[PDB]
Order: structure tokens, then C-alpha cells, then sequence
């Protein structure tokens, strides 16, 4: 008699627009999503058939085992950022619990150290100047792989020298040099200092008051101070304040009601800002708040926290991503109706596995939509790679003095 | 000179001009990953890019093949970074090299290092006399461009030029009242200039978000921005904001009327108020209405404040 899923209830019909007999671009293009949607949602009753969730894990793993070392010239694009192919791809494969052959390994190995630059830090390819994002991917790459080969590449010494030529007095960081600042530079950097513990008591000081500074009038924050909300700067600025220990100073309360307000009432998937569209991705960049503000209010005592389930729809997300996020030849995608690429196939699945796995304390319990195949391995919120990887490398890594100690 | 799209386009390797610089070829190593298929025309610039980067060479025809490989991929910030040194060194005029920015920009408003550079110029010129005009422009193709805004914001601080913002926010609250990049504008125009104590300015404010609130009730950015206002100074303090919503109530309704009427309970609640029982009754109702029936999707997010008024509140 009754749905299990949903997005397929009849009661949820309701939670369609409603334009107030009011037509802007916002509308419209809201009214254009939710109509394609509707049409993957209905499409088992036009069919009559029984539906059914499969995560296509044999597909998306042969796309992610061919494009980890081969890709098409239509990522000429994406020929500044190879180290974030890299750790797309193998974050992928380790979420679907794919084993890296030892040989891949090495090439990858090899490979971040010709993108590694002498005075520090990683470039977006061999022979590029060193860049933060690159230098975040690659880090995190090389502890995907987590062997000695590969925590030996990173040149920690250089790596804070390169982190300290791009502070700034009012506390942030460049990007890279002569480039510029936003709230994503302190936390590739407070991440990639934190794994190899290179964090001296001087590095982070006022990074904690300027990321507060971008938090804004709608809760969120933006890249910049004064800029709009916007849910990967979010996802960045908190992350980087769990690392530094000030989750603190921003407006947790405003945060909260922020990120919970950008799920989607129709879809079941998050936009990244307010009035604009779903997309996959920010199943991980907004919905991997919820563990972040979880563990923080926790370490604050709040007691009104479930110890069950994170604060959203866990199950509306696993829809969205699961029947409309899949693409049937491999890989995933921002919405039905785009193409796939690698940074979706990482973020969505990312997305996923969060609205699997819950854990706060010794309390852990999961939620598998679809068939029971489909579980992913979990994923750490703050580095969004594997806890193990993560205690791996940190534990490694304070086996070393702190450059100048 | 030679465009990449002109049917007359040469590679690189058979240009004559080129013939005394031998090209240097991607060191991919012995075993590649992620290895990108590239196109003859990409592969061609970039192994000549290489060439003059290696040996800095600060030419004239360097500066010619930085345009070339950014017009490839736009994304490459060590070519950018190039192109910025052979601008100083080749004392090239910043003003046909605006009118570049200019170009590029209008074809990919997306990209970061595009915007970046045009802030450069601006900053070495020192003039944002085009500014504000040509950014009104992009966003006439996209309202939304996050970058944009940015560049708008940054511009209206650093040069000061707030006088006539606050009208280009009406024109386009106007065009479209849910662009909430243009509420984010309206915030950030009133906060650096009257502020939001001005008791006229923050009346006039608020009559204004009720007033569009009225035209396009399930519209969420004006109801931001009402609470956005308000919950600085605490919502309790402002006695006839609670009935002159519930008179919204019958012909207006949405979860976020509902929602907003849940922020001030909490707030007199806080604030110790006539009826420490009542108020939180009526709370915790619409936080169930809200789990239960009006905004399910966020059930978690409201049985979590129920539980936290109710553990704030009652004893
Ligand atoms: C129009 O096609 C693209 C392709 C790439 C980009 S992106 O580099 O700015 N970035 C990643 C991204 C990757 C893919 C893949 N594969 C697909 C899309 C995409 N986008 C665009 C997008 C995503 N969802 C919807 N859309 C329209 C998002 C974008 C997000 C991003 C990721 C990493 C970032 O950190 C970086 O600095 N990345 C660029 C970078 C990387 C290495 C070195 C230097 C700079 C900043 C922004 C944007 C548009
Ligand atoms: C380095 C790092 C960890 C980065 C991750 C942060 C991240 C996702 C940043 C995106 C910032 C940006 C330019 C958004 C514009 O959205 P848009 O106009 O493309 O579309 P929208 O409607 O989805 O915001
Ligand atoms: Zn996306």
C-alpha cells in the first residue's frame, strides 16, 4: 500500500513550487528543474515497474580505473589541476572500496613529485607554479595511498616555508603568490598543515577572526567578508575552524538554520545558495556541515543532539543522488540532463556516504537506501578522506618535529 | 595577430619566426597518470609556452603565445602569472590590455584568474572608471556571478563609490525579486554606508521585506533578510512584529512565516517574558506542524529545536 521511498509518496507532490503567481528567471529555472525531476521520480509508474536502488558500482569503478590514467582532451580545462584528478579519482575508488595496485601507487607517487615545486608546495601539473589547491589534492591524495613511498614526498620544511610566504597580516592566505585571497586558501592550508604537522603557534594567528568575518547575515559564509553565503566557502570556513579548534568564533545557531535551509523540498538534494538550483556536489559541501556544527555542538554540551541521525534528510539525499546523479555509462553528475565528470563522481559519492554513516561517540548507526550493496565506505568531514587514512597519515606525521620545533 | 579560430592558423612548429627556440615537451615521466589526451593546436602552444618560460624569455612574441595558451585553458595561473610579468617588462599599454580583459571576461565570467587579473590592472591604473558599467554588463547576462559581485564589492570599497549603488540593487530587486545575490548587495550597500541603526533606515528597511513579502510570500530571500535585520538586536524587542505576522497568517501563509514566528518565541523565551509557558507551547506546536506536515524535509532540524526549547524552558 505503502511507498518506501520518499520522493515517490504521493503527499509529496506538495512540496512543488509555488511561484505566488509570480514569474522571475529564479522561478522559472526552478519550475524547469523540478519538472525534469518529477519526470525521474514518476518514471516507475509511467513504466510499470517496481522501483528499485542501485548504486552502479561496477561502472563508476571502470570510469574512475580508465580516467586515473588516461582522460580525453576535454580536460584540456582541467590541465592546471591535475593533482585534483588525482585525488578525485582515488578518493572515488577508496570510497567504493577499490584497492590501489602497488604500481599506481608509485606512478601517482612519482607523479605528485614532478608537480612538487623546489621552494614548496605543489603546482597544477609538472613544472607549474605551486598553487594551495594543488598542494591540498595532492597532500590529500598522498594519504589516500597512506605508504611510506608516498608520505615521503611531501617536503615539510619547504611546505611551511611556501604556507608562511602566502600569509597575510589580517590573518588569511593567498592562494598563491601574487594571486589572491578567499576563506578556501585557510583551509587548504590549515588542512595540509595539520596532516603533517607543520602547525607552529604564530602560522594561524587571526586566520580564525578573518574566517569569522565572513560569516554573514544569512548564517553562511561567503568567500570573502561582505559576499554573499555560499556553501563550498561554508563547507571551507568551518572545516578550517574544526582544524584550528575555534569552531567558536562564528555564530554556530545562524550557521545551523543556514545549511539545513539550502536542502531542497522538491529534489532532496542541496543547492549552494539560497533561490538557485540543486546540484549534486553539495551533497558533500553543504550536507558535510551537519557532521562538522554535530561534533562541535556536542563539545558544547548541547543534549538536544540525536544521537541517531545528522540534522537533514538523510534518506532524500540518497535519492536525489542515487536516481538522479547516476550516469547509466559510469561516473556521476550535478543534475539529469548534465554530463559527467570526476569532481562530481568524488562529491556525490562523499555526499553519500555521509548520508550513510553517523557517528558521535560510540553511538554509530547507518541508513542504506536502495539495496544493501550500496554502502559506501565512510568519509572524514573535515579532509574528506577515508578516518583511517586520516590517523594513518597524523599519526605519522607527530613521529616529526615541527619545523624549528 | 593570428587568431586560434582563423582558418590561416599555423602551429607553432611551422611558424618561421619561431624556428630558433626548440619546444620543450611535458615531463610526464616514464609512467603517466591522469594523462590528457591533448588536442595537436593545445600540446603545440603549451610545448612552446614551456620553452619561453624555461629560458624567461621576456619578448614580444612571448607576450603573443601567453594570449594564445590562455585562450586554451584560462585556468592556467602560471601563464597568467607571465603575462603579468611581460606586461611590466614590455611596458605593454594596460589600457589595450583592459580592453582584452574586457573580451575574455565577457566570454568566461566564470573563471577566478580572469577576474584576478583585471583587479591587477585596475589596481596598477588605479582607475575604475569602467567598472561599475562593465560589471553591470556581465551581470546583465548573469545576475548571479558570484565573481562579479565580488569584483563589484571590492571595487566599491576600495575606491568608495557607494553614492548611486543602492539604486542599481532597486533596479535589479525589481527585475528579479528572489536574486539573492542582490539582497546579499542591498546588505552590504546600507551596512558600510547609514548601517542598520539609522531607527528610519532599518523602518523603512523593514516595511520594504514585508511589503515584498506580501507581493511573493514563498519567496525565502526577503524573509531572510527580515530576520537577517532584526536578530541583531534580538526579535523579542520588537513587540508588534509577532501579531502583524500572525495577521499575514490566513491569506499568506509558507513555512517561513511559520518558521519566523518559532525565532521571536524563542526570543521572548530567552528574554524572560510575560508567560514562560504559553509562548513555548505555541513553539513547540508549529516546530511539530513544521517536522510533521509544512517543511518535512528539515523534520530533523525541528524536532532538534522543540527539544531544545523544551530543555531551555520548562523546568
Ligand atoms: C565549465 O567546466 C568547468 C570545469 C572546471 C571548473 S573548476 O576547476 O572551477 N571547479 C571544478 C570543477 C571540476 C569539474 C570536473 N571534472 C567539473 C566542474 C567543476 N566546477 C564547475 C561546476 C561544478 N558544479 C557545477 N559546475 C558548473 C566547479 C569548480 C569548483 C571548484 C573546485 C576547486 C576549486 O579550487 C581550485 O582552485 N580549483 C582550480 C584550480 C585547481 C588546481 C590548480 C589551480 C586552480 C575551486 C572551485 C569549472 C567549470
Ligand atoms: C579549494 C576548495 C576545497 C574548494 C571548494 C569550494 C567551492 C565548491 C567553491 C565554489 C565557489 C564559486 C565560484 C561558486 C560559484 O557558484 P556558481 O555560480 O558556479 O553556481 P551555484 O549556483 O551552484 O553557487
Ligand atoms: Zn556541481
Amino acid at each position: 500500500w505503502s511507498e518506501p521511498l520518499y520522493s515517490l509518496r504521493p503527499e509529496h507532490a506538495r512540496e512543488r513550487l509555488q511561484d505566488d503567481s509570480v514569474e522571475t528567471v529564479t522561478s522559472i529555472e526552478q519550475a524547469k528543474v523540478e519538472e525534469k525531476i518529477q519526470e525521474v521520480f514518476s518514471s516507475y509508474k509511467f513504466n510499470h515497474l517496481v522501483p528499485r536502488l542501485v548504486l552502479q558500482r561496477e561502472k563508476h569503478f571502470h570510469y574512475l580505473k580508465r580516467g586515473l590514467r588516461q582522460l580525453t582532451d576535454a580536460y584540456e580545462c582541467l590541465d592546471a589541476s591535475r593533482p585534483w584528478l588525482c585525488y578525485w579519482i582515488l578518493h572515488s575508488l577508496e570510497l567504493l572500496d577499490e584497492p590501489i595496485p602497488q604500481i599506481v601507487a608509485t606512478d601517482v607517487c612519482q607523479f605528485l613529485e614532478l608537480c612538487q615545486s623546489p621552494d614548496g608546495g605543489f603546482g597544477g601539473g609538472p613544472g607549474q607554479y605551486p598553487h594551495l589547491a594543488p598542494t591540498y589534492a595532492a597532500v590529500n591524495a598522498l594519504c589516500i595511498i597512506g605508504t611510506e613511498e608516498a608520505y615521503n614526498v611531501i617536503n615539510r620544511e619547504k611546505l611551511l616555508q611556501y604556507l608562511y610566504s602566502l600569509k597575510q597580516p589580517d590573518g588569511s592566505f593567498l592562494m598563491h603568490v601574487g594571486g589572491e585571497v578567499d576563506v578556501r586558501s585557510a583551509y587548504c592550508a590549515a588542512s595540509v598543515a595539520s596532516l603533517t604537522n607543520i602547525i607552529t603557534p604564530d602560522l594561524f594567528e587571526g586566520t580564525a577572526e578573518w574566517i569569522a568575518r565572513c560569516q554573514n547575515w544569512e548564517g553562511g559564509i561567503g568567500g570573502v567578508p561582505g559576499m554573499e553565503a555560499h556553501g563550498g566557502y561554508t563547507f571551507c570556513g568551518l572545516a578550517a575552524l574544526v582544524i584550528l579548534k575555534k569552531e567558536r568564533s562564528l555564530n554556530l545557531k545562524s550557521l545551523l538554520q543556514w545549511v539545513t535551509s539550502r536542502q531542497m523540498r522538491f529534489e532532496g538534494g542541496f543547492q549552494g545558495r539560497c533561490n538557485k538550483l540543486v546540484d549534486g556536489c553539495y551533497s558533500f559541501w553543504q550536507a558535510g556541515l551537519l557532521p562538522l556544527l554535530h561534533r562541535a555542538l556536542h563539545a558544547q554540551g548541547d543534549p538536544a543532539l540525536s544521537m541517531s541521525h545528522w540534522m537533514f534528510h538523510q534518506q532524500a539525499l540518497q535519492e536525489y543522488i542515487l536516481m538522479c546523479c547516476q550516469c547509466p555509462a559510469g561516473g556521476l553528475l550535478d543534475k539529469p540532463g548534465k554530463s559527467r565528470d570526476f569532481y562530481h563522481t568524488c562529491y556525490c559519492l562523499s555526499g553519500l556516504s555521509i548520508a550513510q554513516h553517523f557517528g558521535s561517540g560510540a553511538m554509530l548507526h547507518d541508513v542504506v537506501m536502495g539495496v544493501p550493496e550500496n554502502v559506501l565506505q565512510p568519509t572524514h568531514p573535515v579532509y574528506n578522506i577515508g578516518p583511517d587514512k586520516v590517523i594513518q597519515a597524523t599519526t605519522h606525521f607527530l613521529q616529526k618535529p615541527v619545523p624549528g620545533f | 595577430f593570428l587568431s586560434l579560430d582563423s582558418p590561416t592558423y599555423v602551429l607553432y612548429r611551422d611558424r618561421a619566426e619561431w624556428a630558433d627556440i626548440d619546444p620543450v615537451p611535458q615531463n610526464d615521466g616514464p609512467s603517466p597518470v591522469v594523462q590528457i589526451i591533448y588536442s595537436e593546436k593545445f600540446r603545440d602552444v603549451y610545448d612552446y609556452f614551456r620553452a619561453v618560460l624555461q629560458r624567461d624569455e621576456r619578448s614580444e612574441r612571448a607576450f603573443k603565445l601567453t594570449r594564445d595558451a590562455i585562450e586554451l585553458n584560462a585556468a592556467n595561473y602560471t601563464v597568467w602569472h607571465f603575462r603579468r610579468v611581460l606586461l611590466r617588462s614590455l611596458q605593454k599599454d594596460l589600457q589595450e590590455e583592459m580592453n582584452y580583459i574586457i573580451a575574455i571576461i565577457e566570454e568566461q565570467p566564470k573563471n577566478y584568474q580572469v577576474w584576478h587579473h583585471r583587479r591587477v590592472l585596475v589596481e596598477w591604473l588605479k582607475d575604475p572608471s569602467q567598472e561599475l558599467e562593465f560589471i553591470a554588463d556581465i551581470l546583465n547576462q548573469d545576475a548571479k556571478n558570484y565573481h562579479a559581485w565580488q569584483h563589484r564589492q571590492w571595487v566599491i570599497q576600495e575606491f568608495r563609490l557607494w553614492d548611486n549603488e543602492l539604486q542599481y540593487v532597486d533596479q535589479l530587486l525589481k527585475e528579479d525579486v528572489r536574486n539573492n545575490s542582490v539582497w546579499n548587495q542591498r546588505h552590504f550597500v546600507i551596512s558600510n554606508t547609514t548601517g542598520y541603526s539609522d531607527r528610519a533606515v532599518l523602518e523603512r528597511e523593514v516595511q520594504y521585506t514585508l511589503e515584498m513579502i506580501k507581493l511573493v510570500p514563498h519567496n525565502e530571500s526577503a524573509w531572510n533578510y527580515l530576520k537577517g535585520i532584526l536578530q541583531d538586536r534580538g526579535l523579542s524587542r520588537y513587540p508588534n512584529l509577532l501579531n502583524q505576522l500572525l495577521d499575514l497568517q490566513p491569506s499568506h501563509s509558507s513555512p517561513y512565516l511559520i518558521a519566523f514566528l518559532v525565532d521571536i518565541y524563542e526570543d521572548m523565551l530567552e528574554n524572560q517574558c510575560d508567560n514562560k509557558e504559553d509562548i513555548l507551547n505555541k513553539a513547540l506546536e508549529l516546530c511539530e506542524i513544521l517536522a510533521k506536515e509544512k517543511d518535512t524535509i528539515r523534520k530533523e532540524y525541528w524536532r532538534y529545536i522543540g527539544r531544545s526549547l523544551q530543555s531551555k524552558h520548562s523546568r
